[PDB]
This record gives C-alpha cells, structure tokens and sequence, in this order.
C-alpha cells in the first residue's frame, strides 16, 4: 500500500 | 518577435520559477495517449516495446496574461525547459523513456499549457497469447512520483486511446486500447492516489 | 576575426534570442533530403534505418546585417546553438534520431539559414518483399511539432530526392525516393497542417 | 506558491549547500528495496537484471523550518538536484545503472528527506540453476562509494524486500528476497564500512 | 603552476573565442590517422567499424605567447573545450563516433594546437571478399562540414597511415592503409573542396 | 558541516584551479587494479570486457591545510569536477569506458587525492584458447594521454593485481593478474614515456 | 537578528522598488514640525536659518508584513536609502538643506513609515521687524517637487508647530509657529495642488 | 503600482541608455526660467546670487509607449539619474551651481520628458547702480556645453522671464527680466551656436 | 595576510549585515569624550565649536572568531563601512558634524568593537559670560536617533571628560567637563530614553 | 599599452585586497612634508592653515613583479583608489584636510608605493607673537588612526622639512621646520606609539 507508493511512502 | 519576447521576458524572468502544486494549490492534469505503434515483443524478458504520443494539459495562474498588454498574443511555443512540467512517470517501465520529439509546450494567455512528447516505451508485459486471434492484454499504470491526487489529479478526456494513428503495417493489430483514470485509498491517509491506467489488447497481424 | 567577432557578438548578444515564429510573422521552410544510406531493414519489427542529409533553409530579418559595417562580410558559420532552429521532426521514428555532423549553420547578410544536419534514423517500415525484383515501399512524414502552418510554412525546391551521393555498395538499391509536400486539415482546428513525404521505393541489391 | 517560493529561497539560496557528513556529524541513511521484476538472465555472462525502487531516507538540521512561519507548510517536493543526496552505489554491477523515475525527493519540516529512485541494474550473479524447483541465488551489496561508517551508517527498517509490487507475470518468481545490513572490517583500513546485502532468491516461473 | 595559470588565465579570459577562419584569415589543417584495429565488420548492414587515432595539428595567432613573459613555458596542455576546434567529420558514418579518449589538446607557443582524440567509428562499407586472400578495399572521406577549401585547407604529412600499433591479433590484417588529401572543384564557385580520403584494404585473419 | 564549508570555500573558491601539471611541476600518479570480473569475451570482434576498480592517488601542495583550523578535519569527500584528476586511460579500448561508481574523490589535509573509480572496460583481445586448461593472456596498457613521464610519472604499489573482490562464479577462472610499470623512450627524445601493462590470464569456468 | 534579517531580506531584495505614487496608487504623507532654534538672521540678504526635526509618515501596502511569519517582529529600522521616501521641498529655500541626523527611518507591520530628518535650512526671509517688540514674521511653503494632490495628499495632525524643544537661550525668542494645509487649484485642471505653509512670527532676545 | 514598475523596466533595463543627439538625430530643448530672488550682490567681486527654477522639455522616441499596455499610465515620474539629460549650462557662473529641488523628471507617453531643477547660481555682474532708481542690468547666458546647434537646438516659449513668484520682501526688486534665444555663427565653421540670455534689470528695494 | 584576509572573508562576505539590535537583541554602547578644543564661540548666533574624539564601544556576537582557526588573530583593523554601527548623533547641533579621522574600527575576537571618530561639532550655546572668572556652562546631549533604551542602551565608564590632550594654548579654559547618563521616561510607553549629557564649563584664558 | 594592462590585472583582479598590516605582518611608512605655504592666521580661534605636500611610502609584497614578465615596465602610475594606503593623519586639526592634488600613487617592481597628497590643513595654533622678530612656534603631530608601531612603524628620511618650494611672497617666513619621529610607550603595552611631529617656527614677512 502507502509505504510502497512513492508518492506516500515519506509518511512512513 | 518585439511583443513575444517582452511577454516571455515577463512571465519567465521576473519571478521565481513555480515551485509545483501543493495541497493549497493544486493541480490538475489531463492526460491522453495517442498509440502509434507496438514496435517490439520479448517473451523471453518479458517487455513490450510501444511508441506514442502523450497529451499533458494543465494550467497555471502564473502563465496568465492580459493579450491586449502584448499586441494580441493569444499564444505561443517554448521550450519545455522554461515552465514547470508534472513528473508523470509510467510505473512498470523497465528501461528510461526514449524521447522522440522536441521538448516544446504550448503556452495560452488563460495560463493553459499543452505539451505532447513522442515516446518510446519498454514496459512489464507477458504477452503469451499474442500469436492467437484471440491476442494478449498488458497494461501500464501513469502518474506521478511525489504528487498524491491533492496535489495533483489525473483525468482523461476520453478512455478510448487515439489509434488513428496506429502503424498499419505494424507487426501487431490493436483490438482495444484504454485509458481509464483509477483511485486508490490507503487505509491510513484521507488524500487520494490517481493513475491512469493504459490498456492494451493486441496480436500478430 | 576582428570584423567577425564584431558581427556576432551585435548580432547574438544585444537582444534577446529570436522567440520563434508567430501568426504576425510567419516563416517558411524549405525542407530537402540527400539519401545516403539505407543501413538496416528489421523484420521482425517492421523499422527501417535511414542517413541521409536533411537540408534545412529560412530566413530572419533580426539576423542581416549590412557588410559594409563589418568589413565586407556577406556570410559566417556558427554553431546552431546560437541561432533559433525549426523543430523539424519525423513523425514516425521509433528511436531518437542520431546526429553524425556537427551542429554548425551558415548564415548569410539577408537572414538567410542554411543547416544540413546528417541523421541516423530509425523508422516504421514493412520490409516484407525487399528482397525481389519488386523491392519494397516505405514512407515517413517530417513536420514542425509545434507549429502550424500559419506560422512555419514548408517547401520543397523539387520532389526528387537527392540520390548523387547514395552509397553504391548499400545491402540496398533505390527504385525511387521522392519528397512531397502534403496540406493536413483537422476538425478540431481552422489551421492547416504541413508536412513533407518522404518515400522511397527499394530492393535488397 | 508565495509561501513555498519564500521557504525554497530560505533553504537553498542564503548558504553553500550542504557538504556531505563528517566524522564530527555523520548521517544515518535508511535503504529498503521494493523488487518490482528480473527481467533477465544472461548465462553466457553470468548477469541478471533487476527493475526495483530504491527507498532513501536521512535527515539534516539545515532542512529544518518552523511551519508557522512558512504559511504552515510541513513538507515539498523539490528535485534531487537542489539537495544533497547519498551516493548508494551497487558493488557489483556490470553497467551504469539506469534511472527510470523523476529525481525528485520530498522534504519534511524536520529536514528529514525521502527520495526513491527506480533503478534498472545489471549485476554479476551465475544463473545456473534458474530452471529447478531450487531456484537460484544472488547477491548484490549496496553502499556509500566514498563514506565509511563513521560518515555514513545505513540501516534497514526491515530484512524483508517489498515484494507487495513485483511483476505477477514476471519470467521469474521471488523465493525469498532479503535486505540485510552489514559490517565489514579491512585489513587497510582502521574505520568501519557498512553495506545492505540484497539477496535473491529466484526460479523460472 | 602560477606561470601557466596566469598564461591560460591571459589566453583564453581575456577575449572572446576564436569565431573560426574565414576566406580573410585562412587557416590549414593537417589530419592524419594511426589505426588502432577493425574491430567489427557487418555484411548484413554493410558496416564496418575502425579504432583509430585522428592526429590534427592547426595554428592560431590568437593562442602565440612570448615564454619569456611566462616563466619559459613553451607549450601545455588544455582540455580541448578551452579552444577553438575544427569540424573534422567522417563523411559516410552510419553512427555517431564514439570518443574514446580524454578530450586534451597541446598548446605551443607559436600558436600550434595539436589534439589526438580515439575514436571509434562505424562507416559504410561492403565488406564482400574480406574473407579471401585478395580482402576487400574500403574508404571514407573526412573533411570539414561547413568550411571551403578557401577557409580550411586540409592536407596530411604523408599518405601512410600509421600502423605501428595496429593490434597484432586483430580479426582482420592490414594490407594497406592510406590517407590522401582530394580537391575537388564545382564548376560554379572558384574555392576548392578538400578531403582526405582513408582507404585501408584488409582481410580476415 | 561549518568548519568543512569554510575548507572547501578555502580551497576551492580562492584561486583558479589546478592547471595540472608540468616538467617543472611534476606528479605522480599511483595505480592500482582490483578485478572485479571478466564478463565477456566476443570472439567474432576480439573484444574481452572488464569489470574492475582503479585506484588512483596523488598529492597537491594547492589541497594541504592545517587540521587546527579547520574543527580537526584530516580529510574529505568532495565531487572530482571540484579538483583536477589525470588523465589516465586505456590505450587499447574499442568503447568507451563505462563507469559504474560516483565520481567523488577523498582529499585529505597533506594534499593527498585517492579517486577509485569503478569501470567496464571493453579492450582488444583475442581469447582463442580460452575454453583450454593453459587458458590465454591479454593485456591492456593505461597512462597518460597527453603527459610524458616528465610530467606524470606513474608507479604501482604491488604488480599483483588486487583478486580479493574476483566474483566467484564469473564465467572465467583468473590464473594470473599483474600491473607492471613499463618505461618507453622513442629516438628521437630524451623524456620517458610510462604505462601500466595489465596482464590477465584466464580461462572458463 | 535571524528574524529580521529574513524579514528586511523579503522585503527589499525581491521586488524592484516602489515607483513612487499614482493617480492610481496614492500617498498621503502627514507632516510635523519640531522647531529648534533660529540660528541665524541675515539683513543684508533676506535670508533667515532655522533649525528643526521634519516629522514625515505615510503607508505602502508594499512594506506590510505579519509579524507571525517573521517571530513576532511588530516594526524595524533602516537606513532611508532602502525605502521609497516623499520628495518633501521647502518651495523657498536659498541654499541646500543640511542634514543634521542619521538618515533612518521606522517600518511598522502595518506598512506605516516615519522618518524624521534634522535639518537646517536658509530661506526667503526679510527679518527687517525684528529688534521690536511686534518682531517679524516669516513663511516658507513645503510641498512635493514633482506629485499632485492626486498622487500625494499632504496633511498635518495639528496646525501648532512643537517647540517643546526650542532652544532656550536662542537669540530669537518664537512669539507664534504654525503649519497650515493650503490648497490651491487652477483653473486649467481639477488636481489639487497642496502644500504646508510654515508661518513663524519671531524677535529678538 | 505592477504596470508602472513594468514600463519602467521595459523602459529603462532592455537598452543601453539614449546616447545624447547627433547630426543625424537632433534635439530641441526648451528652457524657461521662473526667477524667484535675487538673494545677494557683491560689489567687492562682481559676483550676483540668483535663484531661480529652470524648466527644461525636451522629447526622446524612445521614451515612447502606449498606455493601453500598461494600464493606461500615461506619464510618470522618475529620478533625472534615470535617464539622459541636457547639459544646459550657465557660461559666466562663478561657483559651482547649488542645487535646491529633488532630481526627478516627468515623462509622457510620447516621449517628452519635463525637468525643472531649482538652482542658487553666482555669476559674473557689476551691480554699480543697484541703489540708483534707473538700477542695474545683468546677463547670463546658458547652453550646452558640448553640442553644437545642430545636435541641440535651445528654444524659449516666451522671452519673459517668469515673475509670479518673485520673492516680494527679497532686497532687490526685478524691472525686467528677459529671456532671449541667440544664434551665433563663426567665421571657420557653418553649425550655429545658440544660447538663451537671461538679462535682468533690477535695483535695491 | 593570508589569515585575516580569510578572517574577513568568513566574518563578512557569508552573511548579510547585522540588521542592528532589536528589543529581542538588545546592545549596549559605551561612550566617552577625549576633549581636545573649544575653538569658537559666536556670541551673535549662540553657537560653539569642539573639537573632540568620541569612543563608542559594543559587542556582537556576530563578529566574534576563535583565534586558533585563524593563526591567533586576535585583533583587526576595518572600515567603519564594512560593519554596523549605532546612529549616535548630538541633539541639538546646529551644521553637520565634520569629521577629522579615518573611519577605521578595532573588532576583537570576543565580538567587540571600538570606533573613535574625531569630530568637529557646532552646537547651540549661549556663550554670555565666558569672558569672566566664573566662565560659562554649556550642554549637549548625544544618543540614538532611533533606538530606545529597550534597544540600545548608553553607558559611560566615566563620568569625567578627559581633558588629557586638551589644547594647552586654546583661546579658552575647561573648568570643569562631565559626561553622564540620562535616562528619561514617557508617561505612555514603559521603555527607557538614554542618553548621555557632555556638560562643559568654560572661559577665555 | 598592452603589457601594463595585464600587469594592473594580475595584480589588482586576483586576490581581495591587502587588509592592511599586523603584528605578524608589520609595514614601514616613510613620511616626508615639502610646505609650500602658511596661508591663513586666525588669533580669535587659534587655528593656523597650511598647505603642503606630504610625501608617503610603503613597500608590499603583493605589489612587486618580475619586470621581465611585463615587458621591463619597472613602474607604473594608478588611482590611489586601486591600493591600500596608510591611515596618516593629523592629530590636531581643527576641519577635515582639503585635497588639492589628483590621488594616484607610483608602484615601483620590488612593491614600493609613493603616493604625493597635497593638502590645505586647519591644525590647533596660537599665532601670538607672529609679528615679532622671534615670531612663533606651533607644533602637529601625524600618525596612524588605528595601529600600533608593531603594526606601522612609522620613519622619515630627515628632520629637515623640505622648504625649496616655500611660496617666497607668503604673508609668513619660515625660521625653521622640523619634522621629528616620536616614540611613546604606555606602562600597560609592550607596543610602541610613534609619530611624527612637524615642528614650525614663523613670523609675518
């Protein structure tokens, strides 16, 4: 999910 | 040329360059695809090889003009390199993106840019099936890299791909192509993620 | 150098660059291919390998000059770099197209261009029947990616290609090469569009 | 926009750039790999290709901002550029890598900094073995080219590769894949040298 | 390092480039070629691929010095970016060279530049017969792209290609390797049209 | 990261860069080879590729400074476009040379430089023989491509090549690899001429 | 320092300066006399010195700030050459104004400006009165040199001049000082034109 | 306060600046004088003090622009540093002139530019016969200093002197105040010379 | 040289100027008077002539090094210009204060700056008296123009004038002269008026 | 004209300034007065007015060249302006000095510089008894502002002021002038304090 997506993953 | 250049001269040198969108100016982005042809298959890799034109639509406040300031300029071409361009990026590419084209945007007086670069593509795609009547799908998903859909939204105009301009005498037949937006949600986070997902059925001609 | 130096230094660092053509100042190109080679055929992928010369002439009143203010000077080269050049682009190409001479054009006292870049090109073509007495028939368009035809014209001087220094020992004979100019209109769009067809007729020598 | 230009200029345009860590103020770099493909095997060279997003994450004190004095903005994106970046090399590939996304990283108001750069690589690995049930291994170490361990420390957040986005109809399934932190000591050298091992286990299928 | 630094500081930040010779200020060029290996022949493509050596030796009053007013330097050496340099193009390449050498010229105090840059070239040719006793012959012509005879003379110091380090275990021997200066004359225009054509004739083994 | 931003402004933004060096100004160069891994070998071109790091080290009186000044810093990394390197290169490539690292050098208070770049290399080698027990030998000469021996003088540490990091499974087995020091002096002229031989016996498996 | 250092940078280092006023864009500037001393009367001439603090204040939107972005910054000082400032003229003076104070000037967040300069000034001034008991009165007119009512609006918050502060032991004791707004229009024009009349009926001892 | 600051940009940053007239390009300056007091006399020198306001138009094609590109600003106000101005000058002054009003012109849209500096001036004047009731005549003549009739033509729009504010308590009262264009020719040379006679008959009060 | 032209270097060209203190940074100046003449009295004016020195001394911490990082500098010499210094100015003078020496400050390692300009002042004074046994006090105030004692406040380290290098054969006698802090308050506004009083008595020798 | 170009470059153009001397790198100044005139006595205020040239020279090391390098020029001529000049300066004038001489210095190859100041100086003197036969004596003391004789020290090449341009129809006769070296020490300070005292004897003609 989010922390695999480049556009998400800096949140993790 | 007196009146061009002054305009370039003021939309360009005067200010900082658009630092890109935010969450509190965000974007939109209207994206199509234009398939001229499907070049190359390797099943023993699997990769295919595609060649198209991608139409990127956005706008800016900060490429607004007033024309009756600039002699009536409604318009004008400029090198890709003196705006912003948003990061769209196909997410299961398997070599860099060949450029076919020059890197040149149109600019409009309402701070709308188009700008269409020919590609060539290599791309994750198994096509066991293409040597049926039946052929083989693959597809690949576009959008940014760093932009989640509050920052910038994908839309197309249309999901049916342009084959207009398909290659007739390619060594593969197109029996459909799409180009449909798609929503992710994550589970922990209210913004959503936006692609647009290009689908191909194709065969040996 | 002295006069030299002078001219240029006048004609390129006074101003800003030259923005491009416009519909208020529209400007023609004459378009022309000296065939040199054709290198590779590749069927299994349907793409043809051309170098030829593309000659490229227009004309700019922000580039004369009178040669009695420098030292009887009628004509210079420069690297093209300096100068605004036409986006003139293949519209079937399936690599980027390859430089092999130097990006250096002459200019002339009345704003007159001439560039001959040398090219490598790879391009969309079913060699299916290359190797008979029939030969095969390929075609690529060359246009402005940008501009219409209200703001870059083109031209041809005559539709016979040139083919005096069309490698002799090539794995492949010309049967003909023509270049055609070609009027394009769209629904879309109140402009017309212009290209010019390159097709050449050949066989396995 | 206004408030985001202002931070940009802040940041990057009052003091030289950030040098890289000292002895004196090392870095800690986080690595996690997300192994999107193999795309290929070469046994006649003993290399494999791999297609993966390389996760990066640090942190610098001159990256910090206090949102409130920013129009509360707590994060950007900015291209790799106008930042500092770690320079993880592969020790053991066969080509320069190939770069595949926008180098583009995202800065938080803390200065901690992600950036994740899609990669094709080339790496020596002996494929013997591929077509069995056992599959085969390889290995590939990822580091600092010039930086020991008292510059730059890596660390993971896990052992176990992402395997959440590699390609479902890949020629090649994923046995196991693992990203390990190491520490290795040399006979030369008095400092420590830290490297993630990337090992992959994988067969035909 | 202060005298050469101030030299180069003087030759090359005080004025502005060289623009190049004109039909006022002439200038000779002399090329010649040690052939390193052919290391490549294609009879499907008709190409043929040379390493070499290209010598080119010119001189500039723009780069003399006095070596009393310098500490007694007599000649140093520059990257060949910091000067002037002739547009020495291979007129039947197929790809664009390949450089294989740092790019660094000789500069002596009379003016002289000499810059021997490796090159690896692909070039048209049939290669039918090389693998006989007789071999086959091949040619291609350089010369300047943009430049008359009346402003770049080209010519060699003698029509024996070097092949003192020609490889000893190359796929094809040398049977003869030469370089010589051509003019040609059109019947319109008084300047002449000089080249040098390198013939090499070699065969397998 | 203070005290380092004020040594590199120091060193770097104070006086013109090292114009290399003279007769009268000479260095020395120290090479070392750690092979990495032979590749490939092409039997229809005779080209052998390469995979290996190549230490390099020197010292520069213009890169010393006091520790005491500068927060105790002994050294730093620094980008090799920041300081002069040598021109070291392969004498018998037939592409060119791929680089696989950053380009990032170490300088340290003394004035001492160690840049190690890593590469694929490939070079003129006939590997007739190499499917044998006795195997076959090739070698490659590197030095200076503008610099006598009066200028640079290269040297090694060891003629034993460095096999520590020799990939295990390559598909050649290394029997012996050396790099000599060889002096060369042509008749015509009193000034040394230095390269490093590097010799490898190999064979499969 | 940090703070304001950011804030004067935002301010004065973005933008070109503050043109001035408009018809579009205008000003009102309040000004305010502090009388010192009259120093000096000279019969022969007609010319009278007088010594005072001129009290000007206005407001650009151009030098507004939020005090929340800028750590609570509610107003700074500056040197009155980084600000636009009100070309302010006695209308009768008889020699340049001498300058008695720093010139610096105080900026609120809000935008407002006060600037007071200390000066002396000669003007037109019959002092033929002044050894009686009546005295003698004098008058000098301020005004902007180039800027209509329209563009500048004069005012003043109080007809009464401040002589809190006039010296003492001066020669000329102050029997009345007033400054007075006078508006004057022609005819020709529905401008406004105003000035402040500085009226000062004065004696001996 | 946008369209204002953009005129002045393009106004002033594109060009060099006006270069002063010539032959080819002449310029008429019109001078007026508005005299507001003879301050003082010196019969021990010969020396008188005038103050005055010396307006001065003149129009340059490049102060040109249309007002419906910049926000319908019709003239503006700037500092004389700004741009070109005439070097008008009193012939028989006997110190340097003292300047007594802020440098700022007044530019229209058609070119024409308005400058009125007030001035103190000493000149060369025998004031015998000041008490007299017949009084006393004097004269000053001004012009450029360095162009010819034929590159500044010097006009008046009336021969009278402007009295309307005339200090009226001043020690000297003005009979007559004229101001007269004059052209002289010389013998040696046909350009005329033109100067505007400013002659004052005045006596004591 | 070496190391305080880098000493000044790092103190003044990293950042921008120290926008002076503020009531979040807050500076203390000391000052004190080296009294060196009376020179004029003009009894019809009320105005004296001193001649004096005036030290000033305050602290920042943005000036401060450590003198092991720059070869144990522990004191230099600079132009008044290249730092900040306070607005101190004498209330109640009746020309511009001529000054008599270099515009050169001492800083110190510390942070610490001295500044000691010599001055001419006039200043308003009563001189009735002066020519008596008793003689004749006079007074003048000096502080900031802008600052408040929030600010910047005044200390003297003594309330005795030195008299030390007073002229021994001036026209007139110092009986007595002190330099003493004042501090007012405002019934509106908590924060403190500085300033220090150079109280002189005095009478002709 | 071409080598003192390049001398005044390499000189001026290269490093930051001199920053003036220090302890560790002291400088000499030779100080030498040629009086040309005693113009002006003033018994109401005790201040005396000369005029004079003041002979100063130094020596630098960042000032010397190889003549040889530049064309045998052994000296040249430049604005005061380019070079580091000395903080002389009289102790007890009464009115900044006045310059009556254009401010350029000679620069001799070894690094010497003499600068030749002429000056009018207003200075503290009693004239009583200048209408006698014994006439009077006055006394003023030059010196550095800011540094220490560890720092200058300061020397002369006489003690005889050079009179052999005294103006023989002064109002005043010279009965003798003296210029004297003065060394003082604090008991606080190893330093020395030096100066030079200029000693003049004179009555009325």
């Amino acid at each position: 999910g989010c922390c695999s997506d480049p556009r998400c993953a800096w949140r993790c | 040329q007196a009146n061009l250049m002054r305009l370039k001269s003021d939309l360009f040198n005067r200010s900082p360059m658009y630092p890109g969108p935010t969450k509190d100016d965000p974007l939109t982005v209207t994206l199509g695809f234009t398939l001229q042809d499907i070049v190359k298959v390797d099943s023993s890799t699997n990769e295919v090889d595609l060649v198209y034109y991608e139409q990127q639509r956005w706008k800016l406040n900060s490429l607004m003009w007033d024309p009756n300031e600039y002699g009536n300029i409604t318009d004008f071409r400029t090198s890709a390199a003196d705006i912003w361009t948003p990061d769209i990026t196909a997410y299961s590419s398997t070599r860099p993106v060949q450029v076919l084209s020059p890197q040149i945007a149109v600019v409009t007086h309402d701070g709308s840019v188009m700008f269409i670069p020919a590609q060539r593509l290599s791309f994750m795609c198994d096509p066991t099936g293409v040597d049926s009547e039946e052929g083989v799908t693959c597809a690949v998903k576009f959008g940014s890299w760093v932009y989640s859909g509050f920052e910038i939204d994908l839309k197309t105009d249309t999901d049916q791909v342009d084959l207009s301009s398909y290659y007739a005498s390619s060594k593969y037949e197109i029996l459909s192509a799409t180009q449909t937006r798609q929503v992710q949600h994550y589970s922990c986070c209210p913004e959503p993620y936006i692609d647009v997902n290009l689908v191909v059925k194709f065969r040996e001609r």
